[PDB]
């Protein structure tokens, strides 16, 4: 005869569980004692009910474990495991954290680079917003011309790379000109690609003469 | 339901700072001041900040937003703080089926050193990973929850 107590802390010194959403969550308790203690799980401080998240839980009383399967941001929290029996109670509480996670080429938001125009001699900027868990890769394209003409014979328009992603470059984002020319109109293209795939906007910059 | 729940993820998530959290045992890749590698559980630690950059299309670099320090991995495997930035500092950020992030060294990458973290929180080292243990999943993490 005695109260509860631990029989494998080891499984129970990770002070934080962060998990991809969509994934199945696993927390356990081993304990041990005489009666056999019960093990009641707790969310936030307070009963942890079925209805409180769609597709509720699933405890392993043979394993002393509590099962979230296809977590959702909204599980995340804290998560207390009580065990007991008459003779006492002990508990231990697991922290959740969820992030969304996602294997998708580059997003680029709608509008950007947005348009612009301004005088000779004057400054533009181009800006470009990506959406990507993988890291993006930058780079700003201008279409070209080459002995006169914007295109190859292959079909290919000539294309020359104005920046681009890396450590000796300040704002990938951002494309900056300064002092303008009538030869810089023309259009601008933010192409970011990560190891999945790649996107890409363009704008128009117009100039306008000094008058 | 799918619809209400919220999650940040604003454009240029990407480029703020991140930690590199291991399932493995739960730890916060760390790089110290002296160069040496580690994890931790202390969220509050200062040298867990990390400031991931695309140098090459998938190729990326993980940097100490605290001391300017660049992640590495040695001839040996080993991971080390690097002062300057060069060509054992890139890694190949990858996402795995299960949706965790492996980093390997591209240097080595044809002998796939993984950058991982055991359950004791000290690195791992590069011969001794393989696409299946757990010391090698991460998930980049806001600074704060």
């Amino acid at each position: 005869k005695r109260a509860p107590y631990w029989t494998n802390t080891e499984k129970m010194e990770k002070r934080l569980h962060a998990v991809p959403a969509a994934n199945t969550v696993k927390f356990r308790c081993p304990a041990g004692g005489n009666p056999m203690p019960t093990m009641r799980w707790l969310k936030n401080g307070k009963e942890f009910k079925q209805e409180h998240r769609i597709g509720g839980y699933k405890v392993r009383n043979q394993h002393w474990s509590l099962i979230m399967e296809s977590v959702v941001p909204s599980d995340k929290g804290n998560y207390t495991c009580v065990v007991e029996n008459e003779y006492g109670s002990i508990n231990h509480t697991y922290h959740l954290d969820v992030v969304e996670r996602s294997r998708h080429r580059p997003i680029l938001q709608a509008g950007l680079p947005a348009n612009a125009s301004t005088v000779v001699g004057g400054d533009v900027e181009f800006v470009c917003k990506v959406y990507s868990d993988a890291q993006p890769h930058i780079q700003w394209i201008k279409h070209v011309e080459k002995n006169g003409s914007k295109y190859g014979p292959d079909g290919l328009p000539y294309l020359k790379v104005l920046k681009h992603s890396g450590i000796n470059s300040s704002n990938a984002e951002v494309l900056a000109l300064f002092n303008v020319t009538e030869a810089d109109a023309g259009e601008y293209i933010c192409k970011v690609s990560n190891y999945i795939g790649q996107a890409n906007q363009s704008a128009w910059l117009t100039v306008l003469p000094k008058q | 339901t799918a619809l209400t729940e919220k999650f940040n993820l604003p454009p240029g998530n990407y480029k703020k700072p991140k930690l590199l959290y291991c399932s493995n045992g739960g730890h916060f890749l760390r790089i110290l001041p002296d160069g040496t590698v580690d994890g931790t559980r202390d969220r509050s630690d200062q040298h867990i900040q990390l400031q991931l950059s695309a140098e090459s299309v998938g190729e990326v670099y993980i940097k100490s937003t605290e001391t300017g320090q660049y992640l590495a991995m040695d001839t040996d495997g080993l991971l080390y703080g690097s002062q300057t930035p060069n060509e054992e500092c890139l890694f190949l950020e990858r996402l795995e089926e299960n949706h965790y992030n492996t980093y390997i060294s591209k240097k080595h990458a044809e002998k796939n050193w993984f950058v991982g973290l055991k359950k004791n929180g000290s690195c791992k080292r590069g011969p001794r990973t393989h696409y299946g243990q757990k010391a090698i999943l991460f998930l980049p993490l806001p600074v704060s929850s």
